């Protein structure tokens, strides 16, 4: 998942945003 | 906002800059 | 190991460094 | 919580690991 | 996303995740 | 400026991102 | 002072360090 | 605890925060 | 050493410990 | 430049502070 | 260059940039 | 020493120097 997405390949600021409570 | 390449703990700094006082879950896999 | 003032960012990367494989929650609500 | 437990007061790495998943 | 007080390193980190490859400027005294 | 806004005050990313190139 | 392999939010740390109340700006390439 | 990856910055980091108040040496080989 | 091995391979934060004074 | 210089091979201080206001 | 306040984890930083290779100590009962 | 010089004070790159091995 994001974790990975983001540093294997990228990820934007609002696919992060899918983590926040 | 632009597209992040973000591993460790920037990834983690990340989620605190964009959740807040909302707060998150950091949940890698395995 | 010992005790310091952990704010902000600092909370989320001491969380990082502690926990890492098993993941963790920052709530800053509860 | 955790914030009150950190910031405000102090808390030990092992108090941290309660917050681990 | 949310409003955090960020002072020193951590207002250029914030710039940085921001703003990526469209760089940025950090001007203290304006 | 920019300190003014953020350290003293707070600031969203929104904000921010008017000192983008 | 030494030579630094500096990436990432490291750069724009090391120019905030290095930069101070003078600021700077931060011209990534593309 | 869990290992971690620990390399730059994120290695002294990590020594600040095991060490606290009782401090530590940064020796890098060569 | 230490430095090497957290950065090369991995390392725990109990080896780390051997750095305190 | 810098930002690849310092990042793909390295870069001084010295060098960096060609980037201050 | 110029002068701040390092506190905490900011003030091993700013000694791994400028140190790097030669490694530093910190001592903060000194 | 080194926290006193620094956090509670100010410092220079230059007295950290100081600190290197
Ligand atoms: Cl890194
Ligand atoms: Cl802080
Ligand atoms: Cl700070
Ligand atoms: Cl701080
Ligand atoms: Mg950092
Ligand atoms: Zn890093
Ligand atoms: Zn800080």
């Amino acid at each position: 998942g994001i974790v990975e997405q983001c540093c294997t390949s990228i990820c934007s600021l609002y696919q992060l945003e899918n983590y926040c409570n | 906002f632009v597209n992040q390449h973000l591993c460790g703990s920037h990834l983690v700094e990340a989620l605190y800059l964009v959740c807040g006082e909302r707060g998150f879950f950091y949940t890698p896999k395995t």
